[PDB]
């Protein structure tokens, strides 16, 4: 994951 | 959503709730989206990149609650899952973070507008409001960065558009933020989107109309000083959108 993702799986 | 208020689908009738069916029969929330025409929901590519199979996904419209039914919701299957060819993820951010889902019910029908279901308008190409414009975001995302559970009731809040000039300062994002992206935040840093809000709409009033101005993409933390939400700049993707949907 990118460090700043707001994706629920991250 | 950090801060802001609980709401219902009626106040955000284009919001789509997107779920993934698991191999053990369990079904879990993936991301938000927006209804831009009856057969089409727009969202973020990063939501679907790890599991690219359109058969794993269910889209609900008219839905105010995350794990329980709302009267008036409609369930849809995904007929195609169109991800951006140029999507990419950095150590920090996402690029070209946009996706399209063409929806049909098991009855082959597309969305019927409702008290609880309405489409949202796309902006004119390269047309955006000015920095400092108040806009609305909606989602089922965490209410605090430290939570492990998602709220059951839909939420929304208001944030202000930030200039690319201000978004690029070094103590804000720097060169990570491109012109394919829009930043927005609370002037006091008290409200913001968060994990589980991604794919969801940033909605602004642009020349009278409620317009879909961005798609929740990334940000460092939620409601963190000097760290605004970042969104896919919709107005910069109309041709991509028209190609894939004018079908």
């Amino acid at each position: 994951c990118p460090a700043y993702s707001r994706y629920l799986d991250c | 959503i950090i801060g802001g208020e609980f709401t219902t689908i009626e106040n955000q009738p284009w919001f789509a709730a997107i779920y993934r069916r698991h191999r053990g029969g369990s079904v879990t929330y993936v991301c938000g989206g927006s209804l831009i025409s009856p057969c089409w929901v727009i969202s973020a590519t990063h939501c679907f990149i790890d599991y690219p199979k359109k058969e794993d996904y269910i889209v609900y419209l008219g839905r105010s609650r995350l794990n329980s039914n709302t009267q008036g919701e409609m369930k849809f299957e995904v007929e195609n899952l169109i991800l951006h060819k140029d999507y990419s993820a950095d150590t920090l951010a996402y690029h070209n973070d946009i996706a399209l889902l063409k929806i049909r019910s098991k009855e082959g029908r597309c969305a019927q507008p409702s008290r609880t279901i309405q489409t949202i308008a796309l902006p004119s190409m390269y047309n955006d409001p000015q920095f400092g414009t108040s806009c609305e975001i909606t989602g089922f995302g965490k209410e605090q960065s430290t939570d492990y559970l998602y709220p059951e009731q839909l939420k929304m809040t208001v944030v202000k558009l930030i200039s690319h000039r201000e978004c690029q300062q070094p103590h804000y994002y720097g060169s990570e933020v491109t012109t394919k992206m829009l930043c927005a935040a609370d002037p006091q840093w008290k409200t913001d989107s968060c994990q589980g809000d991604s794919g969801g709409p940033l909605v602004c009033s642009l020349q009278g109309r409620m317009t879909l101005t961005g798609i929740v993409s990334w940000g460092r933390g939620c409601a963190l000083k000097d760290k605004p939400g970042v969104y896919t700049r919709v107005s910069h993707f109309l041709p991509w959108i028209r190609s894939h949907t004018k079908e």
